[PDB]
């Protein structure tokens, strides 16, 4: 922790005398015996989080449901749709099947 | 073969079906608004609450 001189007001540091450690300035002659147990907790914080992952339901909670791929027809499905290129004057999707577990991923 | 404003414009049944869904949806959305906002939202595997509301109204 910093702590600082009455006298001066510079940072005091920590060393060792003759009978007891002390805080001395630098500056000056101002020393503070330390004549009893003196403690400065950080308290850093806890890597708690454990955090499973990559559930089927985290992975179908969205929207689309009971639709036609052109690969396998099957309902279980999780769609996207896109935009983001106007050399693209048609839209953009693509789309995920999973009900057979036959994961095709196309346009 | 030709495309008028007839052919995009709504029917009364979808007129109808989106103002109920519409409802449903924002009622829905304010709900889990308001657990993040005071209380407990699950928290989705793997993400923060706020990424966790993100994904349920999304
Ligand atoms: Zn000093
Ligand atoms: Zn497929």
């Amino acid at each position: 922790m910093l702590l600082f001189c009455p006298g001066c007001g510079n940072g005091l540091i920590v060393e060792e005398g003759q009978r007891c450690h002390r805080f001395a300035c630098n500056t000056c002659p101002y020393v503070h015996n330390i004549t009893r147990k003196v403690t400065n907790r950080k308290y850093p914080k806890l890597k708690e989080v454990d955090d499973v992952l990559g559930g089927a339901a985290a992975w179908e909670n969205v929207d689309s449901t009971a639709e036609s791929c052109p690969k396998c027809e099957h309902p279980r499905a999780y769609f996207m749709q896109l935009q983001t290129r106007s050399a693209d004057e048609p839209m953009t999707t693509f789309y995920k099947c999973c009900n057979a577990q036959c994961g095709h991923r196309w346009r | 073969f030709s495309i008028g404003i007839g052919d995009v414009t709504p029917g009364q049944g979808l007129l109808k079906a989106k103002y109920e869904l519409l409802n449903a949806g924002y009622k829905k959305c304010d709900e889990y608004i308001e657990a993040l906002n005071t209380g407990k939202l699950q928290q989705q595997p793997g993400c923060t609450a706020e990424e966790t509301l993100e994904a349920l109204i999304l």
